[PDB]
């Protein structure tokens, strides 16, 4: 039973995440209560960042985002001499923070207290104190620079005293574990020249692969590093049988759309070799000197060392090096029916033409039934 | 996934990464003082700024505060959690 | 014909909103002129916020975004010694404001003076003065906190003096009337298990309902509160007959798409009642102790107090004291043709196969055309 | 709308809101001073900052300024004066 | 560059843009090295902006984004007393800057040094020094204000000394030349009334036109002025034969979708003429007094001075003092089959219905081969 | 393109613009000092905020620095030019 929660009906209509957050919030009662118990002590301390202790034991950190800036401009004494001057400068500091607050706190929803606090919202709320807070209160092996510069950090409000204007917030740093046998792979396209058209293959730009399973995985909110992707949640999407088959190497199941080609989308470098559309672009081999022609049987050209040792592509000049494990039968037969637009207006024009073609068959069917049944 | 075939039609895998997932979360509590402390003694002066900032911020945080109390009051753990 | 306007060709090519803005601009003539008439007085005043008064009556408010900062950091006299140091901070203060100004004023279009000044743009433009202007320039029931944190406020430039560098802006707070017999409804989907697939219904996420009329209504550029949606404009969209039928309860006209399910999209709480996909997710009841199973003919499961008084959903444990309204009201028989992808690549693939099939029908139609004619 | 039937296929009405429109607007006039006032006396010193800001800001608002004048000069009310 | 580069393998997998950038990087070796050779001097100089000069020769500009602020808050002599306050204010200033840095340097990709520095990133990087830099570092006719407010300036990191924390960046200002015989044209739509429905034409909103060639040309990244579009990369898209045909005046090949009309989308001003949907909107002429009626075979109404001299459109009243040229007839025959929705959900529903119809036309065929074999 | 026909169905050409491209660029070198200078004399204290700012900015930039070094060290322009 752990600790069965009573009274979820008070949430009204809530999502799984909101329920989960609601549970966590009440699970945080005692800590939030304990911190807010010290609201007066906290309020009297004049500091940008200060330790929250209870009987020598630290409970958290009190931060004040405009504290130093106030200290640096406020007169050692405020009198009727100052007043107008002091109230001017102070008021502009507070008001600026207030304008910032109003960009992250806008109640539009049923349960405003359950919305996550993002890193963006955290920067606004903590100001210059954010780096200090991250640097201290996370005994981790992930650098502050990485924590600050990504979406790993996330907050939840677990307390709020309106009289003292103190907001207790719980920041969580997810400890991450690799998912075994899984890869996230990003796919780019250069143009290919297929059945007299410059085209690009239409596929997801980022997929998840585990064994024989492939799914679109456009990790959009996720934290990406060069070797790892971290998702707080999931956003995978089902791929059609055709896209799956295409991605598994049945190139006749692939879809290509015509494109306006350009230099920058006609080739890539791949560990020292070049994959280029040498039909839509001039691939000039300098050593051995020759123009690299691309047969129509090859959608793209593999320019390895056997084809060219020194290459010129417009203003680019560089040498090609050996790459192991590069294989290709390079002679693929594709059908022109694979070439089409996936633009909604274009599809609907395509559909409208089929619907029309069909109506002419439904007619012919009727003529051929009265041509029959007369016999 | 067959990268060798994909590259023959111009599909280039530019990155191959590991997928991480969350299992345990290290936690930390923060108090944000929205009101800043003024230790300078004030005399013959009404700093009207403190007051209007207070009032406006307080109103900006009404719904959060009310949601916090509602939930604290209605959502009761049997023996937590 | 009070009050006609002549010379609309001056606008070049313009939208209705632009024309409307043009007409409001020339109405503002007298008001803008009376304000700019005091540009000398306005300029001499050293204040961040200040009243613009013409013969004991107020026309508006004069704001200076960086003034209090400037007042604070400049010495009470500028010498030849100072110069370098004072040119530094003053310059750094102005160049920062200048950099912000360049983020809201780009020369892109025909009639730049008619473009609305948004709240983001007002924030940049007024700086720390904005909360003071909102607190004093409007006498409504609407709190300053709400005015600052919403898109309710909007402005139009109605005057400008490049020599004195003074820009007159007209700020408009709308006065809002509830539109009768109209609701805006937000729709979310949890996954359902249908014809052996975990799927989700494909529907607009926000709709407008008036009587028997239903339209899609993303309140994208709108101000949204827990009970209310304000739209300056009207961005409704026509729904198809199928989507309409489906939203009115003919569930055999719905469209579902296979999804990668997850815990957080397999259930909601709806006033204490759980709506859950108990096939794709383990629905464990603690009292009476049972795993709630979901039969095929039940796309989702309703769990109220009669089914389970204490539920565990993975790590969530909670009681259920409420009761569901038990309108069945009939058999939920869904076909498999309702399960499909609305992703454009997928539709394209589908259409191509439908067209491939039509060509087969067409040829067989020309073939039967022959056997019949050969009689 | 049939909310009850929709929930049987996992479609959930999460919010129900009223629609507002407006009939009239409360208005206020603002003067943005783009150049701050510097009151302190300047003796034997060229503050290059002020003129360089002046120049660039002025150029930035040129198109808006030219547009206001075209409109204010050629868009004439047959009733307003 | 010009010059043959060895060792591209070191890039791993790289796009043409990345290869190009890397070649530029090595071209800048000398320039970066010379500036960084003065890192000691540069660091000793207290200045927000200062010339980097060697042997009466400027190599570039050294900038310090927070220097003036630090200068105006730092005590003339740090002692044991002010040390707490001095470190407080100093720490806040660096931490705020640090926070801003972490918003532009997330480490996500393979070759991070090749990523372009956008103007948004430059603003953060240089702070208030950016206006000073742009004004001095470029000898051009294009104003500082245009440079600061558009996306014309990009940077590339060409050098970095970590010990001295100095980053050399190359900023490029493009030198732009009109492409001959080519226009970029923006298309807006008002609603039309066609075959008893209020609709809008479905077309790309921005096109590139050269000769008889038309392509879709959104210029989302591009820098746009009232007369000119500068794009770094040509991002054109191919249009279908139907869209081409429609755009070239064959109105029977156009596609229209039903819309929820509004006032602001029912008319436009076009050089003093009004083009309006006078069926869905009341077009009230004041002089001569009439209501202009729109025959259902005119999709929109042209209101020039022949039809009206003083027009009223709800609250707008204006004179029409322009004559339209008789590029007619206004009478246009369009089929209802041209009216359809291009929303993916809708297309998919229409495809399903077409598939169903075909499904049983095929069935009606197989059970017509049954009647044709029994005869 | 036939704008006349198009206006008959409510398609309005609102802007006609020239297309620009570039054949060369003027460049300028900026060196960004990430660490400000403190000419104030220090007596009997440690400005600890400078060090931690230093470490963090340094860690933030390591991948870029590593990448520049790799490229500068292994991407070598052959003779001539
Ligand atoms: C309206 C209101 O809540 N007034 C409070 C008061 O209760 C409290 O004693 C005082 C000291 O913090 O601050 C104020
Ligand atoms: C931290 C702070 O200054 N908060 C004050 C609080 O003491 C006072 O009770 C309230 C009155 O509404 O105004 C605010
Ligand atoms: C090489 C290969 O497996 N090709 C398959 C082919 O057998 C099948 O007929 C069609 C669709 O499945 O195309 C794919
Ligand atoms: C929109 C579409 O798919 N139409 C195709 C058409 O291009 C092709 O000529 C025909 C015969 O192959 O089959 C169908
Ligand atoms: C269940 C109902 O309301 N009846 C109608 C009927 O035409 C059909 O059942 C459905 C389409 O399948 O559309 C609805
Ligand atoms: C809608 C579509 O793209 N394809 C369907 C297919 O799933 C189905 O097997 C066939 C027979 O009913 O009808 C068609
Ligand atoms: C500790 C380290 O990384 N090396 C250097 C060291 O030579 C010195 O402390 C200083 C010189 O500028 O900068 C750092
Ligand atoms: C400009 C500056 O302060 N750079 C310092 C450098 O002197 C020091 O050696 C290094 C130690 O890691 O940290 C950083
Ligand atoms: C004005 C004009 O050229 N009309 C043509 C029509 O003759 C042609 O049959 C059709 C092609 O789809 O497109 C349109
Ligand atoms: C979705 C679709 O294209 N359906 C159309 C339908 O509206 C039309 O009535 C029919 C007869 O022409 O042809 C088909
Ligand atoms: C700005 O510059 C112009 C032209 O140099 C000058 O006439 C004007 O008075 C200045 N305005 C302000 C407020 O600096």
């Amino acid at each position: 039973f752990a600790g069965v929660v009573i009274g979820l009906a008070a949430l009204g209509v809530a999502t799984a995440a909101q329920v989960t957050a609601a549970v966590a919030l009440v699970k945080a009662n005692e800590n939030a209560a304990a911190i807010l118990n010290l609201k007066n002590a906290i309020q009297k301390t004049n500091a940008a960042v200060a330790d929250v202790v209870q009987a020598t034991q630290s409970l958290g950190t009190a931060v004040q985002a405009v504290q130093d800036h106030i200290n640096s401009v406020v007169s050692p004494a405020i009198t009727a001499a100052n007043c107008k001057a002091q109230d001017a400068i102070i008021g502009s500091i507070l008001n600026l923070y207030l304008t910032e607050l109003t960009t992250i706190f806008h109640n539009q929803i049923t349960n405003p207290a359950l919305s996550p606090i993002t890193i963006q919202a955290l920067r606004i709320l903590l100001g210059s104190t954010l780096p200090t807070v991250v640097e201290k209160s996370f005994n981790t092996q992930i650098s502050a620079a990485e924590l600050l510069s990504s979406g790993l950090l996330t907050g939840q409000i677990v307390g709020l005293d309106l009289t003292y204007m103190q907001m207790v917030i719980k920041i969580e740093l997810p400890t991450l574990t690799v998912q075994p046998a899984t890869q996230i792979i990003d796919l780019a396209t250069i143009s290919a020249f297929i059945n007299n058209q410059e085209v690009m293959a239409q596929l997801p730009t980022r997929v998840m692969v585990t064994g024989s399973l492939i799914q679109a995985y456009p990790a959009s909110q996720c934290t990406i590093t060069p070797n790892t992707v971290y998702c707080r949640y999931n956003d995978a999407q089902v791929l059609s049988d055709d896209t799956m088959a295409c991605l598994q190497g049945n190139l006749t199941r692939c879809t290509f759309s015509p494109v306006v080609g350009s230099f920058l989308t006609r080739f890539v470098l791949f560990d020292g070799i070049v994959y280029a559309n040498c039909r839509s672009m001039l691939c000039k081999c300098m050593q051995p000197a020759a123009v690299i022609l691309q047969p129509s049987s090859s959608p793209v050209t593999v320019i390895d060392m056997y084809k060219c040792v020194s290459l010129q592509l417009d203003n680019l000049r560089f040498t090609i090096t050996q790459l192991a494990n590069v294989t290709y039968n390079s002679t693929i037969k594709l059908e022109s029916s694979q070439i089409l637009s996936i633009d909604p207006l274009d599809i609907s024009q395509n559909l409208a033409a089929v619907n029309k073609s069909l109506s002419d068959a439904l007619q012919h069917l009727a003529q051929s039934d009265t041509y029959l049944s007369a016999i | 996934l067959d990268p060798a075939a994909l590259m023959q039609i111009g599909v280039i895998p530019t990155n191959v990464r590991q997928l991480m997932y969350y299992t345990e979360a290290s936690s930390a509590f923060i108090v944000v003082k929205l009101m800043p402390t003024i230790d300078s003694p004030i005399s013959g002066c009404n700093i009207t700024s403190i007051s209007s900032y207070n009032a406006t911020v307080t109103k900006l945080l009404q719904p959060i505060g009310e949601n916090l109390e509602t939930i604290r009051n209605q959502l009761i753990p049997t023996r937590r959690r």
